[PDB]
């Protein structure tokens, strides 16, 4: 239970993110930490990755959803690990709240540029609005390409290799 | 912290060799060593941190 080994730092001045759903207020702050090229603390990052595993591993391998006649869904495609585009759509088409039940067709580690930060925010939003926010796997997405496009190196640069095992 | 990490990974063998052979600078070289421990997980510690975390009953 590496999360309960403490070793907290808050060099980022980061709020504690609990095992309960991440507050929107921080998520807005996290988007600002991307406007400012700033990163999460490790115990919070480990704790969200644990929770993300626990929810995602139970979701059906084909996702089934009924869209009511009066309801509208915004559908999204390849992002190549740049958050700037989703930054804007969230701000433009409404933040990905229950009123913006987005579906994202994967391809986030498709390339590395802000890609850790991309999945790190998407995985934040997925905990707060799991019913509305839906993530698929992309087609450029396996260890084979996590290596070719240096995402494995981003992880190994920012964190010790066990972090890459958890992300896997 | 990050430039040291890169350095250490590349040249930790040389520092460790220096402890072995250099009888005068062991005192300074030892503070450059970094190790994984049972209470640092996937991070590494200086020996000086090991010490600051020692219990009052530990004498070694
Ligand atoms: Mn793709």
């Amino acid at each position: 239970l590496d999360i309960e080994s403490m070793t907290i730092e808050d060099e980022y001045s980061g709020p504690k993110l609990e095992d309960g759903k991440v507050t929107i207020s921080f998520m807005k702050e996290l988007m600002q930490w991307y406007k400012d090229q700033k990163k999460l603390h490790r115990k919070c990052a480990y704790q969200i990755l644990v929770q993300v595993k626990e929810v995602l591993s139970k979701l059906s391998t084909l996702v089934e959803t009924t869209l009511k006649e009066t309801e509208k869904i915004t559908v999204c495609g390849d992002t190549h690990g740049q958050f700037y585009d989703l930054l804007n759509i969230f701000e433009l088409n409404g933040l990905p709240s229950e009123t913006n039940p987005y579906i994202f067709n994967g391809d986030f580690v498709d390339r590395g540029s802000f890609s850790v930060e991309v999945i790190l925010t998407l995985f934040g939003f997925k905990l707060l609005y799991p019913d509305h926010f839906h993530l698929l796997r992309g087609n450029a997405e396996t260890d084979n390409m996590n290596q070719i496009y240096g995402f494995e190196g981003e992880v190994k640069a920012k964190y010790t290799a066990q972090m890459y095992e958890l992300f896997s | 912290k990050e430039n040291y990490k890169k350095f250490y990974e590349a040249f930790s063998k040389n520092l460790k060799l220096g402890i072995h052979e250099d009888s005068t600078n062991r005192r300074r070289l030892s503070e450059l060593l970094r190790y994984h421990t049972s209470q640092s997980g996937d991070e590494m510690t200086s020996l000086s941190e090991y010490v600051s975390r020692m219990k009052e009953t530990q004498k070694s």
